Order: structure tokens, then sequence, then C-alpha cells
């Protein structure tokens, strides 16, 4: 299962 | 950098004239990831599957391009790959020893 | 050695066409599994080997509104990073990322790892004690400290030590029939011309799985890793792989040569001769 989810670079 | 591709072209199972078989492009180490990568069979672009785009741990990418096919004593196939390191298109011919 | 859950998201921008593409691939081992493409119209997370199907709709539902957000989320970050190297606004630019788990021998994290690239080039990456970051540029030193800020390591070590083991587990039992399997090489040895003062001896090991294999050829016992040429090991289209190693030896000295095969399906390592 992925990330749920991933702040901006 | 832009890297360049490898190439390797080769069957599935080793080839018999007359029995049918797969035959397979596996490009790799390249960047950045658009390519175009065809089998021809006697220079014709066959209409091959390409593999979903994934990469390595050093981030260059790899492909494998790859269709049915029966060889036979006649017909002649390569793989050829366009990319921006690539000032003509990159040939590899298929044979069956490799 | 362990096995392992891992997924490499790509993402390139296309200013020609106003937008961007975010592709991500996921692998068990050496066995691809999943992917998402933005590109597909109404994009899903779908399945690419047949022991992932038996997930029902839930799994889809929520692993396509993640990779859907990821993909907004790439988007953006590639237009961040063409400011951070004040780069031209019509050239394509590319963001990778890859992370994934191992599975120790307790069930455990036994290596996580979060890493980034822009162009082919180390980015940032998350520390070996998943609490830190190493950027590696002035403009990667940006990225680290928005996420300094925002304690992002923190779910990254949650998830890898969390989310990504468990569900390896899963994914394992629900593959068990192929993911834990060996599938030996099926073997040869062919010749053929090469030149003067020589014939080349090619080893061949087919249709093998894991990716992971040992082909040596020995003069007389002792290893013969002088000029054996040896090619990238190379998907055989069916999920298992192929290679080779070949090496010149005299005409009519075939005879004195053998190959030896080590792998994970064979009770026993081969050794092969010229016919």
């Amino acid at each position: 299962a992925t990330e749920i989810r991933e702040l901006l670079v | 950098v832009a890297r360049p591709p490898k190439v390797q072209v080769y069957s599935r199972h080793p080839a018999e004239n007359g029995k049918p078989n797969y035959l397979n492009c596996y490009v790799s180490g390249f960047h950045p990831p658009q390519i175009e990568i065809d089998l021809l069979k006697n220079g014709e672009k066959m209409n091959a599957e390409q593999s979903d785009l994934s990469f390595s741990k050093d981030w260059s990418f790899y492909l494998l391009v790859h269709t049915e096919f029966t060889p036979n004593a006649v017909d002649q196939y390569s793989c050829r790959v366009k990319h921006v390191t690539l000032d003509k298109p990159k040939i590899v011919k298929w044979d069956r020893d490799h | 050695g362990p096995h392992s859950l891992s997924y490499f998201y790509t993402a390139v921008s296309r200013p020609d066409r106003g937008d961007s593409r975010f592709i991500a691939v996921g692998y068990v081992d050496d066995t691809q599994f999943v992917r998402f493409d933005s590109d597909a119209p109404n994009p899903r997370m779908e399945p690419r080997a047949p022991w992932i199907q038996q997930e029902g709709q839930d799994y889809w539902d929520r692993e396509t509104r993640k990779q859907r957000d990821t993909s907004q989320t790439y988007r953006v970050g590639l237009k961040n990073l063409r400011g951070y190297y004040n780069q031209s606004e019509a050239g394509s630019h590319t963001y990778q990322s890859m992370y994934g788990c191992y599975l120790g021998p307790d069930g455990l994290l036994l290596r996580g790892y979060r890493q980034y690239a822009y162009d082919g080039a180390d980015y940032i990456a998350l520390n070996e004690d998943l609490r830190s970051w190493t950027a590696a540029d002035t403009a990667a030193q940006i990225t680290k400290r928005k996420w300094e800020t925002a304690n992002v390591a923190e779910r990254r070590r949650s998830y890898l030590q969390g989310l990504c083991v468990e569900s390896l587990r899963e994914y394992l039992e629900m593959g068990k029939d192929t993911l834990q399997r060996a599938e030996p090489p099926k073997t040869h040895v062919t010749r053929h011309p090469s030149s003067d003062l020589g014939v080349t001896l090619r080893c061949w090991a087919l249709g093998f799985y894991p990716k992971e294999i040992s082909l040596t050829w020995q003069r007389e016992g002792q290893d013969q890793s002088q000029d054996m040429e040896l090619v990238e090991t190379r998907p055989s289209g069916d999920g298992t792989f192929q290679k080779w190693a070949a090496l010149v030896v005299p005409p009519g000295e075939e005879q004195s040569y053998t190959c030896h095969v080590q792998h994970e399906g064979l009770q026993e390592p081969l050794t092969l001769r010229w016919d």
C-alpha cells in the first residue's frame, strides 16, 4: 500500500 | 547529465525455426525517460507492447518492449532506439546466439 | 535475501501541453504488481500481477485516491523545482522518488528508505535513522527546512515501520505461490566462432526467479573472471529472468571448461560443459 500523501517540495 | 540507453535484443526461449516465441528488447540505464523503442521485422515497426516506466537505484530508467514472434530462416528482427543522447537512432540486430 | 515492498514515482513536466505526467509502479521483491499513470483516462491504481487482483474495491479506491493526490503534489512540485533552479519554462524536467521497506527475519522493518532525485541527480534523502534529511544543494535545503518545519520525517518513519511492512507481509501471503517459490534456471551451453585463436562458449540461464544468480566459468578448477563476458540480467517477459556468461577458449580445449550455476531455485549448484 502506498504512502497516503506527502508535502510539497 | 543525460545518460544513454543500453539495449539487449533476445528471445524468451531458445529460437527454433517455425516455433512460436517471444521477442524482447530490454532498454535500460537511460535518463531523461523520454525514449522511442521499436521492435522491427525486416525494418518495419512491429506493434509491440511496452512495460510500465520504472527505474533503478541510480535513478536511470528501464523499459521492456516485447511481442510474439515465430522466427524462421528469412525474417530479420532488430530493435531501434531514439533518445536525446543518440545523434542517430541506435539499432541492435537480433540473433539467436545472444 | 530479505523480502521488500518498493514504490517508484516518476513525474515529468510537459510545458508544450501545460501539464505534467506522473507514473507510479510498485514491486514486491522482483515482481511488479501495481501501476498508476496520470495520463490514463479516469486514472486508477491498476493490478499488474494476478495475485493482487483479490484485493477488493476499497483497496483500489484508496490506492487510487492516494495516487491522484500524489500526482497533483508532484505536478506543483515540478513548478517549485523549476523556480528553485531558475530554469526556463520551456524545458522538461523529471522529479523522481523511491521508497520501500525490507522485511527483517523477526517480521520488523529491516531497513526503510525514502529518496528523491531531480533531473536524475540525488536531491534529498531520508537518513538511516528515519529522523533527519540530507539535502544535496541549495535548492534541496529549501525543501529540507519546509519538511523539518512540518515534521515530515515522523510520518515517513511511521509509514515505513508500520503500513509498509504490514502490507508487504499481506502481499507475500497473497502471492505466496509465486513470490515465495524459487524458479530455477533452465541451463545449456552453446559454442560459437570468435576469432583466430578461440571459440566462444556461452552458458545460458533462462526462466529463473528471483533475479539473483551466479554464473561463472572455471578453467580447470580456477575461476576465469578475466574475459568472461557477462550480460546484465534481463527480463524474460513472463516475470522471470535471463542471463548468460561467455568466454573465449582455445579450439579443441572446450571440455576443459565448466560453467557453475548457483541459484536459490536449485537444490545444489550445477556444473555444465560443452556437449
